RNA sequence: UGGGAGAGGGUGGUGGAAUUCCCGGAGUAGCGGUGAAAUGCGCAGAUACCGGGAGGAACGCCGAUGGCGAAGGCAGCCACCUGGUCCACCCGUGACGCUGAGGCGCGAAAGCGUGGGGAGCAAACCGGAUUAGAUACCCGGGUAGUCCACGCCCUAAACGAUGCGCGCUAGGUCUCUGGGUCUCCUGGGGGCCGAAGCUAACGCGUUAAGCGCGCCGCCUGGGGAGUACGGCCGCAAGGC
């Protein structure tokens, strides 16, 4: 049990995943659009991250967490939509910060990128 | 550079020779040979033990100073650089202002006249030998010793080295030859630079009695056998394996692992051989 | 690169008269200059293709110069390629 | 709001002003283009190549994690 | 010659007697390269805008020295044997550049 | 002689982001993927998260309609070696020039030889879809190769589909880079619109496709055919 930690937002153009770790980013609890039930192209909905935040939001609250930083990765569709559930679920979001890898020009894409 | 001829006779359409460049001296030194006593692959009780082996060319040996941690701090000038029949690496002939006189083997551009030392304080230099502990991480080196004081074991042949990839605790981390990485004492000494001869491996025997000035003999296929002799011997005319490849003696010749599983080292190797 | 003080000393090797700095002369062995340093370049980049581009530039440029120096005054264009060892 | 505006006298060349180069940069640590800097072409290319020596002696950052 | 700018980052953990070793062998192999000091500027701890040697800090070193130039490539492979010195960059001096 | 700009070239070093794999931790029911799926991966602990390590390749922002090169082509940063080119001074030489059949050198990618290297990608190949079928497009895998050295190959929508040099024939506007007396002007580049003129038209238009001179290369109905034969070149593929 701890009340601050830190909550992650993988958000791809799929499926988004949340989670929600300790202050060192030992993860505590996570979950997804799979975990609240979706398949297919189902789990790249915004209402798809949405839930999945809040199962992992209410999961989290259920370990006394109460604070959370949260950091985002990836431009997918339902990332918005999973910053607010994080916001408007009883955790206390106390920074955001984008953390999308970018190459500095890195690997060759695959073919569907080019 | 190998060097190539031309096909004035079949075997000479292929045959190469390496070109002897860096060798500046074609007589050994008289105190620092003894003879070499042939063996025909045969051991003490008279016995083949390996097999194929004899009629080679006469050979002196030359006495290789595989420790160099012998004389720490005094350093020695690279007098000449000569060939060794006993091994696929150039020598290099070494005279300390001792006066004492030793070969060392030779490392890639290593040169005629240039000082090297032994020693903790060794620079880091072609030639110089140091205590693993002490070179960089990321320095190349040949002659590594794989215990203290025991004498270098590690790449000696012509254009090897091993790699400092770590250190953890008393020990280092190294890629050797094989690709296999492996912890090696901190306390054993090793040499800067890769060992010289780098083309050897692009040698073009040429013709079956280049194998026997080698001292190599004929080597018979066990499919040429009959089955008293190998197990696959025999057949009516030409015969596939028909059974798992294997040894004379029977054993399986085909990816069959045959390191010592409850080996003490093992917990020295932390990745085995990739190629 | 050519130092200033390099160049100079040609120059006045192989000016003319006092401060003469354009004859074919002094053009010659300007160029005959360059063209050696690339040489001795190019023997160690062989890969320098580009470089040696400018090279055949400046053995043309000279070459041309020769033609004319020796079509006005042999004597003065056989005194001249053996003062820098040329006869290509 | 223009960078170069907001600065005195300074050296394009200075690699190590980390209190003026730390302002040609993106709140992410990119190089910022020339319509925020009010550089021109001369200017901008000399500014990119010394705020890359800086980066490398670690004095600017190569990229930065962008905070809401 | 030419006049270059040597720049160093050493190990920010040292203390004062090993950092005056790292310091000697520098100035040593200036010298033994023929590199000929004019200025030296000695900034010490910096907080770097990112880990250099998994560390957030760097003690910086600057030489305004003046050397032949074919040996300004060896100078910086010798400075760079120490595990202590992190970064060299040996840059060409030059006039400043100004803005307004 | 004195300055300038530049991803021009060659060599040696060197930085950070990201991918993958391996190790330690923490954690659990899925992940991935698509138009929708499935194959695939995952309770033998994957995905997502943190720390450590290894290794290859490419260099985000700057970056532009920008710059450089004869063309191919050239982009992190540092140093060394080296080419081309512009400007100002108007100092030297005194037509030394233009072009250029042959020759010689360079020549994207793919391919080849010897030897390295191999993360990502990805011909061939295997599998899943899609579909009437699907030897494809899409998806999951995957070997050459892509990378380095040396040696070959010599092709292309190698294009501005526009050979090189010079002189001459309104301007407007944007831009790169010099020199001014810095508004402005004057050189050298890169574009756009247009005078006269040209053109079958489209369009070109001081960066000519205008008006002229010099020299080179080339065309002479479509297919057969860049084929066949001969020759020359190449290890082969195959090139001329
Ligand atoms: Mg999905
Ligand atoms: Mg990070
Ligand atoms: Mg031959
Ligand atoms: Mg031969
Ligand atoms: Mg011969
Ligand atoms: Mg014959
Ligand atoms: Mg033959
Ligand atoms: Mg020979
Ligand atoms: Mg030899
Ligand atoms: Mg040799
Ligand atoms: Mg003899
Ligand atoms: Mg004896
Ligand atoms: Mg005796
Ligand atoms: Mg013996
Ligand atoms: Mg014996
Ligand atoms: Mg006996
Ligand atoms: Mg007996
Ligand atoms: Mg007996
Ligand atoms: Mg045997
Ligand atoms: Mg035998
Ligand atoms: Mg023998
Ligand atoms: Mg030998
Ligand atoms: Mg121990
Ligand atoms: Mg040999
Ligand atoms: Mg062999
Ligand atoms: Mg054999
Ligand atoms: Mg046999
Ligand atoms: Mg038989
Ligand atoms: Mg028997
Ligand atoms: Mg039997
Ligand atoms: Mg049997
Ligand atoms: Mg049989
Ligand atoms: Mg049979
Ligand atoms: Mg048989
Ligand atoms: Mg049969
Ligand atoms: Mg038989
Ligand atoms: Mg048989
Ligand atoms: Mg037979
Ligand atoms: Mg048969
Ligand atoms: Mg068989
Ligand atoms: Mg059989
Ligand atoms: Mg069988
Ligand atoms: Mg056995
Ligand atoms: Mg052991
Ligand atoms: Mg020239
Ligand atoms: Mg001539
Ligand atoms: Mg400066
Ligand atoms: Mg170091
Ligand atoms: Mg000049
Ligand atoms: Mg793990
Ligand atoms: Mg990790
Ligand atoms: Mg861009
Ligand atoms: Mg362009
Ligand atoms: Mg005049
Ligand atoms: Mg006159
Ligand atoms: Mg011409
Ligand atoms: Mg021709
Ligand atoms: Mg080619
Ligand atoms: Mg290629
Ligand atoms: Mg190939
Ligand atoms: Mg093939
Ligand atoms: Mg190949
Ligand atoms: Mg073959
Ligand atoms: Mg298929
Ligand atoms: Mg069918
Ligand atoms: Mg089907
Ligand atoms: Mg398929
Ligand atoms: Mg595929
Ligand atoms: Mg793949
Ligand atoms: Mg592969
Ligand atoms: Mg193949
Ligand atoms: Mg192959
Ligand atoms: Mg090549
Ligand atoms: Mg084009
Ligand atoms: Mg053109
Ligand atoms: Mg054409
Ligand atoms: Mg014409
Ligand atoms: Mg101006
Ligand atoms: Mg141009
Ligand atoms: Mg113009
Ligand atoms: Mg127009
Ligand atoms: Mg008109
Ligand atoms: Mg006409
Ligand atoms: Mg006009
Ligand atoms: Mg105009
Ligand atoms: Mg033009
Ligand atoms: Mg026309
Ligand atoms: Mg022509
Ligand atoms: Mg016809
Ligand atoms: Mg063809
Ligand atoms: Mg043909
Ligand atoms: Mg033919
Ligand atoms: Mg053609």
């Amino acid at each position: 049990q701890v009340a601050s930690g830190r909550a992650y937002i993988h958000a791809s153009y799929n499926n988004t995943i949340v989670t929600i770790t300790d202050p060192d980013g030992n993860p505590i609890t996570w979950s997804s659009g799979g975990v609240i039930g979706y398949k297919g192209s189902r789990k790249g909905t915004p209402y798809a991250a949405q839930l999945a935040a809040l199962d992992a939001a209410k999961k989290a609250m259920a370990y006394g967490m109460q604070s959370v930083d949260v950091i985002v990765r990836g431009t997918g569709a339902g990332r918005e939509q999973a910053i607010r559930a994080l916001q408007a679920s009883g955790l206390q979001v106390k920074s955001i910060v984008d953390d999308t890898p970018v190459p500095h020009n890195g690997c060759r894409p695959k073919k569907k990128f080019r | 550079a190998v060097k190539k001829f031309k096909p004035y006779t079949p075997s000479r359409r292929f045959m190469t020779v390496a070109d002897f460049s860096e060798i500046t001296k074609t007589e050994p030194e008289k105190s620092l040979v003894k003879p070499l006593k042939k063996t025909g692959g045969r051991n003490n009780q008279g016995r083949i033990t390996v097999r194929f082996r004899g009629g080679g060319h006469k050979r002196l040996y030359r006495i290789i100073d595989f420790k160099r941690w012998d004389k720490v701090g005094i350093p020695a000038k690279v007098a000449a650089i000569e060939y060794d029949p006993n091994r696929s690496a150039r020598i290099a002939l070494l005279h300390y202002v001792d006066g004492e006189k030793r070969y060392i083997i030779a490392p890639d551009g290593l040169q005629v006249g240039q000082q090297v030392v032994a020693g903790p304080d060794a620079p880091i230099q072609v030639g110089n030998a140091l205590p693993l502990r002490f070179i960089p991480v990321g320095t190349v080196v040949h002659a590594v010793e794989l215990e203290p004081k025991k004498g270098a074991k590690l790449a000696r042949a012509a254009g090897t080295s091993a790699q400092i990839q770590g250190r953890e605790g008393d020990y280092v981390i190294l890629r050797l030859p094989s690709g296999e990485l492996r912890k090696v004492h901190g306390e054993c000494y090793a040499t800067v630079g890769a060992v010289g001869n780098a083309d050897h491996k692009n040698i073009v025997l040429g013709k079956a009695g280049r194998s026997r000035w080698l001292g190599r003999r004929p080597h018979v296929r066990g499919a040429a056998m009959n089955p008293v002799d190998h197990p696959h011997g025999g057949g009516e005319g030409r015969a596939p394996r028909g059974r798992p490849p294997a040894s004379p003696w029977g054993w399986q010749t085909k990816g069959l692992k045959t390191r010592k599983r409850r080996k003490p080292s093992s917990r020295f190797i932390i990745a085995r051989r990739k190629k | 690169p050519i130092t200033k003080e390099e160049k100079q000393k040609v120059i006045q090797e192989f000016a003319r008269f006092p401060g003469d700095t354009g004859s074919t002369e002094v053009q010659v062995a300007l160029l005959t200059l360059r063209i050696n340093r690339l040489s001795e370049h190019l023997k160690v980049h062989k890969k320098d293709h580009h470089s040696h581009r400018g090279l055949l530039m400046m053995v043309g440029q000279r070459r041309r110069l020769l033609r004319y120096l020796q079509r006005e005054d042999p004597e003065r264009y056989r005194a001249l390629i053996e003062k820098l060892g040329i006869r290509g | 709001a223009k960078v170069k505006a907001t600065l005195g006298e300074f050296d394009l060349r200075d690699y190590r002003n980390v209190e003026v180069l730390k302002r040609f940069l993106s709140e992410t640590g990119k190089i910022l283009p020339r319509r925020r800097t009010g550089l021109s072409a001369k200017e901008q290319r000399i500014l990119a190549k010394t705020i890359k020596r800086a980066r490398i002696l670690g004095l600017l950052p190569f990229t930065e994690k962008l905070v809401r | 010659m030419r006049r270059y700018e040597v720049n160093i980052v050493l190990n920010p953990n040292l203390d004062q007697s090993q950092l005056a070793l790292e310091k000697e062998i520098i100035q040593r192999a200036l010298e033994n390269y023929g590199a000929r000091v004019e200025k030296v500027e000695e900034l010490g701890l910096r907080r770097l805008a990112y880990p250099i040697a998994k560390d957030p800090q760097g003690y910086f070193l600057w030489y305004q020295v003046e050397m032949p130039e074919d040996r300004v490539n060896d100078l910086a492979r010798e400075l760079r044997i120490r595990d202590n010195v992190r970064r060299v960059m040996v840059v060409k001096s030059q006039e400043p550049f100004l803005a307004n």
